[PDB]
């Protein structure tokens, strides 16, 4: 019923918080590896940001 | 009154000012780079001025501390004060330096003011818009002049700028008038 | 006609507006800045990307809380 | 009167003064170039009535950082006059400042005719659209002569087209009148 349903919400949006935890540690990756190739060019304030 | 609503409000205004706390320490933190470069760039009275915006929020901190330890008194000794009709002496510091913050810090928190009106429809001796206004005479002398509205000593501010060059591997020549007196 | 409607003077006070409004801009855009850098702060210490510059500097191979309480000491004083 | 309206706009002022003397600056920077070659290509006055808008442009460039000093510090001290009802001492001479600069800059900025006059709305004691006129006689002398509106001296427009040839390596023959004196 209502339950169930709230339940699978829950299950839904926990597994959508886990995917999105990923997505930002591949993100995270991504990002020190274009601030690794930009800093070899002299980018200062780019490899801060 | 609403009893409930008291504790809730003061959960919620201990864990806003825990958040606020650390935040505002970052923001000090961040900000004393800037200080240090506009030191490192001829400009000082701006400097001067920017570490008085330091030492007045970092004083806002430390009153929210304090603010916060009498919340979680409160909140403690809730039972207590639940059932007596008239405060006790533990409590009596505690409520009125919280009633006399309220107006102070309501830009930043509101639960604060939800709280002082709770405590003010609770009490009626010496308690209302114009009673708590006289009887707010006993709250605390260090978070009443923390949270105070004055020019901070211009030697306090001097040694900041010290220390914030020294930390910072950078010069400053601070003055000797000010060093002196 | 060109010309005639769209002068040199209007031009001219066209252009000055531009800026202004571009400069009015500007403005917005470091407010925007301010806001944003205060706000996610937390979730963006400053220690520690500099640690992590720092770090990932000597890799690639080029140079580049005790305050807070001697700070609160002089507080004291 | 809007309390918080004068704190955003001097925040904002703060912020447009900032960008703007950077823009002066780079603006002199890049017409220094055209007054060298000026210089180097027989036209002496012309190059001279250069350096005349570039020392203008300069001094107006200090005006806006001593008024950038000014409105920091009052938004620092905003906390102590946002309660007083008279001004104090120390802010006297900032307002008095900020006041009568308004109208002076108040094409390239705007807010600060705003600021402007909200201190004018805040305070009865001098204060008004004729009170202001005989109030502001305690303004900084500094700025007032930076930002007045005065033909420089001779002598100092002739070290500048000086310096600026020999730092563009090109040469000049100052005024043998003008040097002397």
């Amino acid at each position: 019923s209502n339950m169930e349903k709230h339940l699978f919400n829950l299950k839904f949006a926990a597994k959508e918080l886990s995917r999105s935890a990923k997505k930002c540690d591949k993100e995270e990756k991504a990002e020190k590896a274009k601030i690794e190739k930009a800093i070899q060019k002299g980018n200062m304030e780019v490899a801060r940001i | 009154f609403k009893a409930e609503r008291l504790r809730v409000n003061l959960r919620l205004v201990i864990n806003r000012l825990k958040l606020l706390e650390k935040k505002k320490t970052e923001l000090a933190q961040k900000a004393r780079k800037e200080i240090a470069d506009y030191l490192a760039a001829g400009k000082d009275e701006r400097a001067r001025i920017r570490v008085e915006h330091i030492i007045r929020e970092d004083y806002l901190v430390e009153a929210m501390e304090i603010l916060e330890l009498y919340c979680d008194l409160l909140l403690a000794r809730f039972g207590l004060i639940q059932s007596m009709k008239e405060l006790d002496s533990g409590l009596a510091e505690s409520v009125s330096t919280l009633i006399w913050a309220a107006p102070r810090l309501q830009s930043e928190v509101a639960e604060l003011k939800i709280v002082a009106d709770q405590l003010c429809a609770k009490y009626s001796k010496e308690y209302g818009k114009l009673c708590r206004t006289n009887q707010i005479g006993t709250v605390n002398d260090r978070l009443m002049h923390k949270l105070s509205v004055e020019a901070p000593p211009k030697i306090l501010v001097e040694r900041y700028l010290i220390e914030i060059a020294k930390n910072y591997n950078v010069p400053y020549e601070p003055d000797s008038v000010v060093m002196a007196e | 006609a060109t010309l005639k409607t769209m002068n040199l003077e209007k031009i001219s006070a066209l252009m000055d507006k531009f800026e202004h409004q571009f400069e009015t801009l500007d403005v917005q855009t470091q407010q925007m800045e301010d806001t944003m850098s205060s706000t996610t702060t937390l979730t963006t210490p400053q220690n520690q990307v500099d640690m992590l510059l720092q770090e990932m500097a000597d890799e690639a191979g080029l140079d580049l809380d005790e305050l807070s309480q001697r700070l609160a000491r002089l507080r004291d004083q």
